[PDB]
């Protein structure tokens, strides 16, 4: 997690303008539509057969909000992402059996969703800073797999 | 594979890109060089600074090639033939890098096309870029 | 892609493997599980301890499927059509993991067939496992 | 480098038996045969037309020994691979322009060479320890790319 002061500021800047309720819903939704493979983990969310069924599914929106909340916690502890995410790491491994490769996919759809929402604000230097963050969060979620 | 709906979605999206395509390709390369520095290793003979003409110029060629791929969406492997020999055999670009450029194009289009980049279209463009990446990479070691 | 000389190297090496294929398969799985623990996420319902019967058993299935692929080198998609559906559509295994099992298989053969594992044969077997993987992941999303 | 002490010990013992002249040449040799891409960086080395040409090339052999020499240095420094390989990193990035993905290829070719030479004694557990080493070395070589 090589984040200069300017990256950190840029990241935190932008994040304060993020409506997490809605951004988490869009992010987990788009993940499940763009990468149908990641639907094997949410069979209980009911119907995911089309784009609208997925994006508007209330269980998807609620879950997405949980995910983004954890993400939020991580941004308040950038210098200790492994400790902060350690219990979530063992869960996704031990109980949920999630291949960590999926963490990078979600990380990338989140970058696109941020770009979608912020347009010309999501400049290259800012995207570059969020790419470091999403990579760090995925490695920290990966750290306790065994 | 690219289904009918997918093809329609890609034609309408690229359609709306229009004359702004070169500039988008150009921003896509800048995003890539900055977010994923390893990719610069393929462009040492280039001036890689903000606003560089060589990057603008290269962005245009990348976009023209993508327009041509959409124009020949049903025969991409033969239409991108020359580009496949260049990337896989002359240049030997490792496939991970295509994923990084594809991600960066999706970010560029998302940032410039709010109303067209719905979920469904997003999935289609992602599928299209993967197909194009597979063609450009299939003879590689 | 596979050349006649590759095809020849692969039949030769594999023909020596012969009756050991099952043990080699199981060995390669155990190597993968210890070296790359994230692969264990696709087998939550297996006893994965050393010596395990499920692993051995699974080892023969995989080794048998490569046996069928060598024999059908000239038309793998058709011969592997059923396993491709299973890995790409039902199990949905991320392509990354295929490179990990291929590497471990190469390590196993290298460790068991010192005399046959020449550089050219290494090359062939590598291109072969990569084509099998391509066929087993074409459809993945 | 998260090596358990019984892992450092497995790595160490095997390495003490490695004939560098053979292994270093075989690994470098196999990299260029099995992944002809990598040939673009060694044009100054001569005839790489064919597998036999490659495994007989004395420039390939000498450079292999040198590569294994650096790998020996990181093994003697597992706790600080980043500092140990910092200069090599700047070199592979600023002077030669090698895509770091290529470091994994050499690491894995290198593991198949050890298995080829040690056979039975290269058991799954020994392999896993070496996989960790070889990833830490790759990561260390990539750390100063900018
Ligand atoms: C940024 C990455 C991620 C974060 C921060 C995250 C966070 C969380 C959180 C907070 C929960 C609730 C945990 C609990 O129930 O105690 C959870 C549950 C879960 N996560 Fe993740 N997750 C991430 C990525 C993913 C990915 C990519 C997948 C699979 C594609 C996934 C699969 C699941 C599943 C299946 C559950 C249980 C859902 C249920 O209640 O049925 N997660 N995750
Ligand atoms: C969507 C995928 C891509 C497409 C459509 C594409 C297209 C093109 C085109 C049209 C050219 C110029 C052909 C010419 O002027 O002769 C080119 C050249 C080149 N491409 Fe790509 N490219 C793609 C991905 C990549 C990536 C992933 C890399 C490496 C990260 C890369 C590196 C290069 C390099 C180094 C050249 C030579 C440029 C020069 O020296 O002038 N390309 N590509
Ligand atoms: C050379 C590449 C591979 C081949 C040839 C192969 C072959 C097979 C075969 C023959 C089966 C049994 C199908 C049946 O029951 O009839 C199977 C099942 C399965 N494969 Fe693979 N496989 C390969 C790679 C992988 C990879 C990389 C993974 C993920 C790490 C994987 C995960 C699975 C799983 C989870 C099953 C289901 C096992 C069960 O439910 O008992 N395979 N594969
Ligand atoms: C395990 C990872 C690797 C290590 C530890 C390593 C180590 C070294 C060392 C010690 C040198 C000599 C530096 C000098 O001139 O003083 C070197 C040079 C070089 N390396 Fe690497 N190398 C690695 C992987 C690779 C990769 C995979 C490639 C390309 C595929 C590569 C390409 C080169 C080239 C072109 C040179 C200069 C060769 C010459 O003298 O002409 N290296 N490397």
């Amino acid at each position: 997690m090589h984040l200069t002061p300017e990256e950190k500021s840029a990241v935190t800047a932008l994040w304060g303008k993020v409506n997490v309720d809605e951004v988490g819903g869009e992010a987990l939704g788009r993940l499940l539509v763009v990468y149908p493979g990641t639907q094997r983990f949410f069979e209980s969310f009911g119907d995911l057969s089309t784009p609208d069924a997925v994006m508007g599914n209330p269980k998807v929106k609620a879950h997405g909000k949980k995910v983004l909340g954890a993400f939020s916690d991580g941004l308040a502890h950038l210098d200790n992402l492994k400790g902060t995410f350690a219990t979530l790491s063992e869960l996704h491994c031990d109980k949920l059996h999630v291949d960590p490769e999926n963490f990078r996919l979600l990380g990338n759809v989140l970058v696109c969703v941020l770009a979608h929402h912020f347009g010309k604000e999501f400049t290259p230097p800012v995207q570059a800073a969020y790419q470091k963050v999403v990579a760090g969060v995925a490695n920290a979620l990966a750290h306790k797999y065994h | 594979v690219l289904s009918p709906a997918d093809k329609t979605n890609v034609k309408a999206a690229w359609g709306k890109v229009g004359a702004h395509a070169g500039e988008y390709g150009a921003e896509a390369l800048e995003r890539m060089f900055l977010s994923f520095p390893t990719t610069k290793t393929y462009f040492p003979h280039f001036d890689l600074s903000h606003g560089s003409a060589q990057v603008k110029g290269h962005g245009k060629k990348v976009a023209d090639a993508l327009t041509n791929a959409v124009a020949h969406v049903d025969d991409m492997p033969n239409a991108l033939s020359a580009l496949s020999d260049l990337h896989a055999h002359k240049l030997r670009v490792d496939p991970v890098n295509f994923k990084l450029l594809s991600h960066c194009l999706l970010v560029t289009l998302a940032a410039h096309l709010p109303a067209e980049f719905t979920p469904a279209v997003h999935a289609s463009l992602d599928k299209f870029l993967a197909s194009v990446s597979t063609v450009l990479t299939s003879k590689y070691r």
